[PDB]
């Protein structure tokens, strides 16, 4: 595959995996050459699943530990992230990494109907998240 | 096997001393190596007509030598190997 | 059929051999293949006029060439015949 | 590091010794160095037939040489430790 | 300065010697001085293995020479001493 991301958001998406899987990142700007990664460097996991435009790597064999150990720097990250962008380009990841991706398929009648209830759906789980970090009244 | 003369058979050791200072670590500038182990050696050289005159060098030779066209180079059953004209060897 | 002086005709064996990786397959890359075996060894070599200068290959012998611009090559029956001279020939 | 035919083992001076004005600390400005300190001289001259010819150098000499395509680098005890031609060697 | 044989060893005279023309000064264009006074000669010249043969210049003499890329220049006592061939020299 092709990696996610583009600038640094792909080296970091790419040690997200490697931490998961147990494996290593191979890169020359880590001055080494990819022709020697050795059985002790592959990543490994219970399955992984691909189609055409997204890759499902289903549970990490690599380190316990270090798989927690990455899930709660990434959550440090997001508590030091220097806009609301960067805050973007770290929470992103720990989903992907503590249990994966939830979607809603929005459905309408109409298209100007399916944009409002797109807003909506989008303004009442902002709302939602609001009241999970202040509560209600 | 069997050098077809002028020819001498050795093999290169790795590219660069990652540890060159001392203590210092390095990663590739990206190079070659100039050190290389003799392994067979050619009759000798034909051309000048009095007899087949022969190389300097010997089996087990550690040779020092000039990494460019008149070096050959092969990979037989997964080993390095290569084969020089003697012209490119410098030193032992 | 006989070369005439310091040439050697060889038919070539398997280019980028497909199968040499273990287990694993490899395509091709944009070599060729340094492993002929000959077929033709030219009379002698007419240089230095203390007789014709000897070769030293033989028909029947698998033999490890340079690819160089001295390798020509020629068409026997509609199959290839490859045509270097002795000079590009390394080891057996 | 035993040199194979013609060739002479040296080791190079300082490269643009910053002071050749004089008194006045004259610095880098493009020059390189031509004098060098003999370790090893070579097996003799071996073409011609004739046996073999000396060289008129020897070890433990200053010798002049250019900076010519002869000249490869190689390193002993960490020194750098020079490989030439008796043509790259110009006089004492 | 003994030059290792077949070269020569000269100062070089009057860089493009402005009085060459008469009454009238003549004046730079960025050439150079055929004209020489020699300091030392080599060994003779060595090749076809009997002994060496002579050279036909020699020691003091206000030779002339083709000032070009045989010719080489060095730093004895902040001169500047050419080192060339004998076959840079033309006449006296």
């Amino acid at each position: 595959v092709k990696a996610p991301g583009f600038g640094d958001r792909r080296k970091a998406m790419l040690q997200d995996i490697a931490t998961l899987t147990g494996g290593t990142v191979i890169s020359e700007e880590i001055g080494m050459e990819l022709e020697k990664a050795t059985l002790e460097d592959l990543g490994q996991a219970k399955r992984v699943v691909i189609n055409k435009d997204t890759t499902t790597i289903i549970d990490g064999v690599g380190e316990e530990a270090a798989i927690q150990g990455r899930v709660a720097q990434i959550r440090q990250q997001i508590e030091e992230a220097t806009s609301d962008y960067d805050r973007e380009k770290l929470q992103e990841r720990v989903a992907k990494l503590a249990g994966g991706v939830a979607v809603i398929k929005v459905g309408a009648a109409t298209e100007v109907e399916m944009k409002e209830k797109k807003a909506r759906v989008e303004d009442a789980l902002h709302a939602t998240r609001a009241a999970v970090e202040e509560g209600v009244v | 096997i069997r050098p077809l003369h002028d020819r001498v058979i050795v093999k290169r050791k790795e590219v660069e001393t990652k540890s060159a200072g001392g203590i210092v670590l390095t990663g590739s500038a990206a190079a070659k190596s100039t050190r290389g182990e003799v392994l067979a050696v050619g009759n000798g050289r034909i051309l000048e007509n009095g007899e087949v005159k022969p190389l300097d060098v010997k089996v087990g030779d550690i040779v020092i030598f000039n990494d460019g066209y008149g070096v050959k180079s092969e990979k037989i059953d997964n080993e390095e190997v290569l084969i020089m004209s003697e012209s490119d060897i410098l030193a032992i």
